[PDB]
């Protein structure tokens, strides 16, 4: 090791090298982000002594790339109507529709057959009963061969499907065409038709109808191919493209008498919801921690792996489970509360005890997060300072609250403002035990009592018909992120 | 509360750090723990608060064995070597806890605070945070931090360590104050020689776990037990001389110098179990050392090293044919330069004699401030 | 880029794929072009994503209710079977497969819900729903109970809910009419108020779902529930002596339920469209070819009358296909998802007793339309 | 009341504890040893069958196994082990960077790291597969359908860990580190000789954090990985989810067998969790 | 490795704790800091250090200005007051941390860690980490840390403050030792007296974050420059009477006692800018007060305190018409009762006297060992 200007050289080389590649062949967007980030990161090693960048770029290169990415993609759909219904781009819809095929002639079934070292094509008419051969003929690109009305058969034996499958692609390009007039194309392995293209793309871009002369233009205001007649045209046609549609389905939002009814409402648990687990979570969690690092609570290390499984297994299968033992007249939950204790609780027909049920379950499913938290983040606390406590007189209550508990509220926060928006959206809970359940009564848009914010937004995107509307859930998902940015900074 | 120690013992799997120790502290008393850097006087007074556990023997605070319980309800407040002072509480906070946990009242509380922070001129430093305060400054919050509590009994681990020499005089004052107004069972470590002599009602050597002697200050300086003792009670160490026991009396014991002086010379020793011929010990302080013109018995040698103190000066002397320079004191500025010669008189009266083993050889000779 | 010389295809899990390899061995054997068989996760929402950039699988198998929805983005290529070959299959599975009037995938396999009974707590299955009550007071002094199906989730529920008249959408010729919804009618109405009486009556519970319903069945708790062949491999654990037959009917007409039509759709993006229609009609979609998969794991009821026949020598698949026959196809238009959240709450509201019976199905009916 | 009363009180009030939140767990255990596939059934199973387990490993019960799920375990603790540790590596440098070293714009980057990552899980993936599909025609290994491009992935998420172990450096007295400066080390030094063994504990927090996080992620490597042998236990376990019904025994049975290697890495990490790592040193 | 400081100002935004000091320490010097607890003589230390920012003026270590250096390249080493030890690492460790990095040489790492180990007392404490060590060996572990390294200037804040008295001395005749050994540059805080006046060859005495004066150990104890620096150097602290002047000459100031025999007395003292009946402090030492059957002046009062030290008895006498107590000391055990009535020689060519400003009326006395 002597100087890093060989190595800072050698990765000169490759950028440039990938870059100006990246470049070539239209992928822009990968050229440009592929620079920047190269630039910004050969400069704080170099001449420049960024030294403290050194440690924070590869960091904010990896959030950049797999975080802030994402977001900026997210946004960016947000203005388009990307959904079900145009989910296609313009040139994809356009190559889709120059596709469609539309038969306007008749099948065939043809055969091939092996003339010496050329080949015969053969076609059968399901209907009159008339067979038809054409004379010899050699593979390789596009040709026309005149068919006769044979009478007999050819020489030498029908060729394989093996062997009209390697010669698909010149027997593509054979256009045969009948004693009668019509052109005959391959349709299929089997057969040849009078399939043709149902449209014609103008040079002026212009679309038209080949069977029923209507034509057509890309209507980018909606993002579909309108119909025109001599300027619309009340005929869209399937796919449909993705275009840009501005600040439409951000203001969609705040215009719906029905899909804002139960906003206001919804959010009110949302923030309960997130709150009171949070507060539940590193309760139990701090508590738990403070009691597992006791080192006179002896088998500590077993108390310290079990508490922690509730964590160790996916959350999926528990969540679900937890809708078995929470079943208000079977499940075991409500087996052993009517055993020993009277009331046989309602935790899906009645919303408040519903709501009740969900803030445990979430407790069950956080705790360990916040109790391993802990677990590391209380060895920070040095033990003289317990020392100090004993000579002062105190512990252990004493010593959580004046101590131990305002020693990590600092180091915690940021941990449970974070953990507040990852509750707040916490969507895979619901769903899985109530869609909301049960129902707000009155709402003319899929909503119940359990509904978070996101699962209602779910639901009025992507479910309610209409489609999977990606656009306008980019653009809800944009508002709410706003709405818990604007709340987490207070 | 009247603390006592009974064959405690302290040990760190192999590490003995403390050996079955005997200590009766009574009601009331002020004791100072005195030893070697790395003794285990720290060791003793945690074990005493319940910090460290006792691995052997009877620890008693008051009508109550101590050993198992846990150090909060022992009633005890401790000043540590450290400080471990609250790094989230201010100044005020961190002296307004230990009556803040165990009593109430906001106003009982704030004019304790105030009064005892007067006296360790920490009053301009109230709503200071620990980390913005400095050592000697964090050191007085420390003493603060129990003073302010007024536990049954006080410990204190060297509270006076990083303090100025005039302000360590005023907080010394403030102790001995305090002890006399409460009345309280005060345990008190330091270095600080006339910390130990000036307030202590008993003082205890502690020598490598072991408790080497214990007594009233006076009676460690002109009686010690063994040569220990004698060597670390007093400001520069007593200087200790290779003898020959010659001849052995009734209440005298004949002893000569290692060198062409030829000098015998008897003294008031226990001379009870002394080997004639045995190479004994001689221990004489450098403030006892008399001026050659003076006394009979005279020591010549070569001056070594010269330490002017302003109030004194400090003469290292090399005996002719001896392994250890001697010190002397002198009151006043004495102009000697290095390499030059020197003598000084050896009072037989003032001298210390120590057998093989170490043991002290008790002096018959009657000191003013010790009784019987 | 999707490949050319080459036919890939995705499947389900459930699904006999190794014995769908063995009919594409067989295709290569005589073809030369291979094909690899996948079977992803979430395959049906993988597709949507892979096949719009203008890649995916070739050919892709999936239930046809899914499959009007790639159609409508342009996803799949519309298939052109000839008259002969359409004849080989059962008429109303090709009304499954069309969108726009076009066909767009090859019906593979039938499925739908029967009446599941044990044959030793009740040897001869009831005819009609109205006789239910009658069966469960007979079972309950022996501690046991007559039906015990799932009806939290309205597919389970719509058999009896449709029989009277109740529809998802109404079908005209080759196109449905999202105006025209039959939840809030008569018929539906007098479904739903059959199946709280059996709540009422405490015949059935409120808050049975799949996984309560099921154990007890195989357990023998209950003489008889209703579910769908994937069930079968359970009771065959069970060892418990089995019969699976025709719905019961209500009011004189037979239970209306859902029909789920496994459909073989080729991709829009696809270079191969011909080789994939090759070896669909003439590989897989002949009895041997079938056969192959069927015997890896089974198919069930399938469209193919020629197998089907075969198929139905065993009582359960017949029972299957009967029902199926009788059934609803249904709809692979995008307006079933304010369908199945409207249905699920309008039968949980009327269960629950939060809602009645007329109210619950007009504002599910009102939550689908606007 | 006293000292040895609270000691055993708590054991009861822990044990009674652990019961509560072990239960459902257990049932999960029961549905794996259950014949069939049923959700629900009694504690300790009516009809005990191996099968599920004798599946889940390699044996066969006619019949041979479905799925090679050793291999989806062997895989998750590949992509989950290694990922961790680069994410441990990214946000241990950089949270050294916030905690010890003043550059401008520092706390708005704090700021925005943390919301910049409070953003709605919706829409990603169709930027992620389109990214990876850009990084594998160049730099492959890291693209579609390789575990590369699955722990690269994960490698966004550390901007709470960076917080996290920013937090825990601070509580470290800033004179070890002075200490260091003045021994003549550069600023590295003092981060991997002095700093970090005595902020280890927060670094197996972060550490078996991840690796539980990977190990149990499925819609981002479900993504990701086409390959049946490449898949990792939260996707290969999927195959047992169908629209009708689940095979519950196999999956329960790898939903059991996933919890193992987060036991056996939060067991190793307690190695790393330990108090008084910072006594003596610092007087005060 | 001269080190100098310029006007240097430190403030804490609003606390001033350094106004405009200015020092001068040259090459090979031994410089010892005294100052009250609070006065500001860490952050001078750390300052120099480059642990802590000037805020104004400049800093030169060697010739170089170093306000901006990093702490690494200063060529300074400092054991710190607190002790700032790895708690991660053995006492080995700790001392071996320096030269390992940068400059591993194996073969003189182990032979200087050991060696000094050995001088410290701490050969058989080698693998022990901080936490299992006393606190006072973990303070020789820290200034073994620095005498491995043996810098260029070694900055010493409080190394002996937790020390028995006998290895006190050990580790003053250590530091004595290898400073004459090396030469280097040494800065070294101590509240010890007796250290200060055997290790420096200048004395540093700070005040409220001002240099009060600089000079020898003799230079200070005899001839202070004011009251604070005259209270502040000594054992226990000398003695205040207030006076009143009475006459005047060039080379010495003639004043009143305070109590009733109205004792008038001339000093051999500055006189320069001293009016006739203003309000002076006279100072004496302790140490310097004559036993009564020598003196010409006598002052009686009234017994307050005794204390004693074996080697000395300390004696507090309350005099009439003075607010504070007179303390006096005398060789030997000294049996004396509080409340008994004790005279003392107050000799007056060892007398200081301040003016109201606290400003020293220069000693013009000669006094031994002072150039
Ligand atoms: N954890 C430990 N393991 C082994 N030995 C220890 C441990 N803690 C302390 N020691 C040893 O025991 C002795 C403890 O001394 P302690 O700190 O109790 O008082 P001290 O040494 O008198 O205090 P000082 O050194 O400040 O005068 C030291 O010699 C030390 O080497
Ligand atoms: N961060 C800070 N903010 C405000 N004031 C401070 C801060 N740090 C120190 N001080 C004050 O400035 C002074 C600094 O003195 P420093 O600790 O540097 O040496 P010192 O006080 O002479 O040492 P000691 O008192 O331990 O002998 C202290 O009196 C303290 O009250
Ligand atoms: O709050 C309940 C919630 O806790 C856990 O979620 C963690 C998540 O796993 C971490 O990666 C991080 O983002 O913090 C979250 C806490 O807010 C459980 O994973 C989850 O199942 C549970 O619902």
């Amino acid at each position: 090791d002597a100087l890093k200007w060989s190595v800072l050289g050698l990765l000169g080389l490759l950028v440039g090298y990938l870059v100006v590649l990246m470049y070539a062949q239209g992928e822009y967007l990968f050229a440009i982000t592929t620079l920047i980030l190269s630039s910004a990161g050969l400069y704080i090693f170099a001449n420049r002594k960024a030294y403290a960048w050194r440690y924070v770029y590869p960091g904010m290169a990896g959030m950049g790339l797999f975080v802030l990415f994402p977001l900026v993609c997210t946004i960016a759909i947000a203005f388009t109507n990307y959904s079900s219904t145009n989910q296609l781009t313009f040139e994809r819809a356009q190559e889709v529709l120059l596709d469609r095929s539309w038969q306007a002639g008749k099948t065939y079934n043809f055969g091939l057959y092996p003339a010496g070292d050329e080949w015969q094509l053969a076609l059968s008419d399901g209907e009159t009963g008339k067979n038809y051969l054409s004379d010899a003929f050699k593979f390789g690109g596009e040709q026309k061969l005149q068919l006769k009305e044979t009478t007999a058969q050819p020489e030498g034996e029908r060729a394989n499907l093996r062997v009209i499958t390697q010669n698909r692609q010149a027997l593509s390009d054979i256009t045969a065409i009948l004693p009668d007039g019509n052109k005959v194309m391959m349709s299929s392995l089997r057969q040849f038709s009078g399939t043709q293209p149902l449209y014609t793309l103008d040079g002026d871009g212009t679309l038209t109808n080949n069977q029923s002369g209507v034509k057509y233009r890309p209507n980018n205001q909606i993002g579909f191919y309108q119909s025109i007649t001599a300027n619309w045209g009340d005929e869209k046609l399937s796919p449909g493209y993705t275009v840009t549609t501005g600040w439409k389905n951000f203001t969609r939002v705040f215009t719906d008498e029905g899909i804002q009814k139960p906003f206001l409402a919804i959010f009110v648990w949302t923030v309960v919801f997130s709150l009171i687990t949070v507060f539940l979570t590193v309760a139990v969690g701090m508590v738990l921690a403070c009691l597992v690092q006791w080192e006179a609570l002896r088998g500590k290390a077993v108390y310290r792996v079990l508490l922690i499984l509730p964590y160790a297994v996916p959350s999926f299968i528990s969540i679900l489970i937890f809708k078995g033992l929470f079943n208000q007249s079977f499940g075991e939950i409500n087996m052993m509360l009517s055993a020993l204790f009277g009331v046989k609780p309602a935790w899906f027909s009645d919303p408040t005890t519903a709501r009740t049920m969900l803030i445990i379950v979430n407790t069950w499913l956080g705790y360990p997060y916040m109790m391993i938290l802990c677990m590391g983040l209380l060895k920070a606390i040095p033990d003289d300072l317990y020392e100090a406590s004993a000579m002062d007189g105190a512990g252990p209550f004493q010593n959580f609250f004046k101590i131990t508990l305002p020693l990590l509220i600092k180091p915690l926060t940021p941990l449970m403002i974070a953990s507040f928006a990852f509750n707040f959206n916490n969507f895979v809970l619901i769903q899985l035990l109530t869609n909301g359940g049960p129902d707000r009564l009155g709402t003319t848009t899929p909503a119940g009592y359990t509904d978070l914010l996101v699962n209602y937004t779910y639901r009025i995107a992507f479910e309610g018909g209409g489609g999977q509307d990606f656009g306008l859930a980019a653009a809800i998902a944009t508002l709410i992120f706003l709405l818990v940015g604007a709340l987490a900074i207070v | 509360a009247s603390v006592q120690l009974q064959n405690v013992t302290k040990a760190w799997g192999e590490v003995v750090v403390s050996k079955d120790i005997n200590l009766d502290i009574h009601e009331g008393e002020f004791v100072v723990f005195v030893g070697p850097s790395g003794c285990g006087k720290s060791t003793l007074l945690r074990m005493i608060a319940g910090l460290e556990t006792i691995t052997s023997g009877d620890l008693f605070i008051g009508e109550k064995r101590m050993n198992d319980t846990p150090p909060a309800e022992r009633g005890v407040g401790m000043v540590f070597q450290s400080y471990a002072l609250y790094p989230h509480l201010s100044v005020a906070e961190n002296m307004s806890f230990g009556l803040k946990l165990a009593g109430a009242k906001k106003e009982v509380i704030n004019q304790r605070v105030n009064q005892v922070a007067e006296v360790l001129q920490l009053a301009h430093l109230l709503d200071r945070k620990p980390k913005a305060l400095s050592g000697g400054q964090r050191q007085r919050v420390a003493i603060g931090r129990t003073l302010v509590a007024e536990p049954s009994v006080f410990l204190l681990d060297q509270p006076l360590s990083n303090l100025d020499a005039a302000l360590r005089v005023q907080m010394r004052i403030e102790i001995s104050r305090l002890h006399k107004r409460l009345g309280r069972t005060m345990i008190y470590v330091t270095h600080d020689q006339v910390e130990a002599m000036t307030l202590a009602d008993k003082i205890v050597v502690l020598d490598a776990g072991r408790v080497a002697q214990v007594g009233k200050p006076l009676e460690l300086y002109h009686y010690p037990a063994d040569r220990f003792v004698a060597g670390f009670i007093g400001s520069p160490k007593m200087n200790f001389l290779p003898v020959k026991v010659t001849a052995t009396a009734i209440d005298q014991v004949q002893v000569e110098l290692p060198m062409p002086n030829r000098q015998q010379v008897w003294l008031p020793v226990e001379s009870r179990d002394v080997q004639v011929g045995a190479n004994m010990s001689l221990g004489i302080r450098p403030e006892h050392l008399l001026p050659s013109d003076i006394a009979d018995v005279i020591l010549e040698g070569e001056v070594q090293v010269v330490e002017q103190l302003g109030n004194e000066t400090q003469i290292h002397i090399q005996i002719p044919s001896i392994r250890q320079n001697l010190v002397y004191r002198q009151n006043d500025v004495v102009l000697v330069e290095e390499g030059a010669t020197f003598a000084i008189g050896l009072p037989p009266e003032r001298c210390h004699l120590f057998r093989e083993d170490g043991t002290a050889c008790r002096r018959l000779h009657k000191e003013p401030g010790v009784a019987s | 880029k999707i490949e050319e010389g080459k036919l890939v295809i995705w499947i389900n899990g459930d699904k006999g794929y190794n014995g769908l390899a063995e009919v594409g061995k067989k295709f290569e054997k005589d073809t030369g072009i291979k094909v690899t068989v996948e079977h992803p996760d979430k395959l049906e929402e993988k597709f949507p994503q892979v096949a719009a950039t203008g890649d995916g699988p070739d050919i892709i198998f999936w239930a046809h209710d899914r499959f009007g929805g790639y159609a409508q983005s342009g996803l799949l290529a519309e298939i052109t079977p000839d008259k002969a070959f359409q004849d080989k299959l059962y008429p109303f599975t090709w009304d499954a497969v069309r969108y726009n009037g076009k066909l767009i995938a090859y019906p593979i396999a039938v499925e739908a819900l029967s009446l599941i009974y044990n044959k030793d707590l009740l040897p001869n299955p009831p005819k009609t729903w109205e006789e239910i009550p009658a069966l469960d007071k007979e079972l309950k002094a022996k501690g046991k109970s007559a039906l015990m199906f799932n009806l939290q989730e309205p597919y389970f529920t719509w058999p009896l809910i449709a029989a009277d008249g109740g529809y998802a959408f109404k079908y005209e010729n080759g196109k449905y009419d999202i105006k025209d919804v039959g939840v809030d009618n008569a018929g539906a109405k007098a479904g739903l108020t059959f199946l709280v009486d059996l709540i009422k009556n405490k015949h059935m519970n409120a808050d049975t779902d799949y996984s309560i319903a099921e154990a007890a069945f195989n357990k023998g708790e209950t003489a008889m529930t209703i579910n769908g062949p994937w069930a079968w491999s359970n009771i065959d654990t069970s060892k418990v002596n089995y019969g699976v037959t025709v719905l019961p009917t209500f009011k004189g007409q037979p239970s209306k339920p859902f029909v789920g039509v496994l459909s073989a759709g080729i991709n829009a993006a696809s270079p191969n469209k011909e080789l994939a229609k090759e070896f669909l009609e003439n590989y897989l979609l002949t009895d041997e070819g079938l056969e192959a998969v069927n015997k890896d794991k089974p198919l069930g009821a399938v469209a193919l009358k020629s197998y089907e026949e075969e198929l139905a020598k065993d009582p359960r698949i017949a029972a299957t296909m009967e029902n199926a026959q009788k059934g609803e196809i249904m709809p692979n238009i995008p307006q079933m998802s304010a369908f199945w959240y409207a249905v699920r709450t309008a039968v949980i509201n009327a269960a629950s007793g939060r809602q009645t019976v007329d109210e619950a199905l007009k504002d599910a009916q009102t939550r689908i339309t606007k | 009341k006293s000292q040895k009363a609270r000691l055993f009180i708590t054991h009861l009030l822990l044990l009674l504890f652990i019961a509560a939140i072990m239960f459902p767990l257990l049932m999960v255990v029961a549905i794996s040893l259950r014949q069939g596939n049923f959700a629900t059934g009694s504690l300790i199973p009516e009809q005990i069958s191996w099968d599920h387990w004798k599946l889940a490993l390699g044996f066969s019960v006619i019949t041979p196994p479905p799925f090679p799920v050793l291999l989806w375990l062997w895989n998750s603790v590949k992509v989950a082990g290694i990922s961790a540790i680069g994410i441990v590596a990214l946000s241990t440098t950089c949270a050294y960077a916030f905690a010890r070293m003043r550059f401008p714009g520092k706390a708005t980057l704090l700021k925005g790291m943390l919301i910049f990552q409070m953003f709605p899980a919706v829409l990603s993936l169709v930027a992620l597969y389109a990214l990876f599909d850009r990084l594998g025609e160049y730099i492959p290994f890291i693209g579609l359908n390789t575990h590369g491009g699955v722990i690269f992935a994960y490698l966004g998420g550390i901007a709470l860990h960076v917080w996290t172990i920013k937090g825990y450096f601070e509580t470290i007295d800033s004179s070890l580190e002075e200490a260091a400066a003045l021994d003549g080390a550069t600023p590295w030094q003092a981060f991997r000789l002095v700093l970090l063994p005595l902020s280890v504990p927060i670094l197996a927090v972060v550490f078996i954090l991840s690796f539980i996080a990977a190990i149990t992620e499925v819609p981002v490597a479900s993504l990701l990985l086409r390959d049946v042998n490449s898949y990792t236990l939260a996707v290969g376990m999927q195959q047992y989810l169908n629209p009708q019904n689940y095979l519950w025994g196999d999956f329960a049975a790898a939903a059991v067998m996933s919890a193992l290697p987060i036991t056996i890495v939060f067991l190793l990490a307690q190695r790393w969790l330990v108090n008084g790592l910072t006594a003596g040193g610092v007087k005060g």
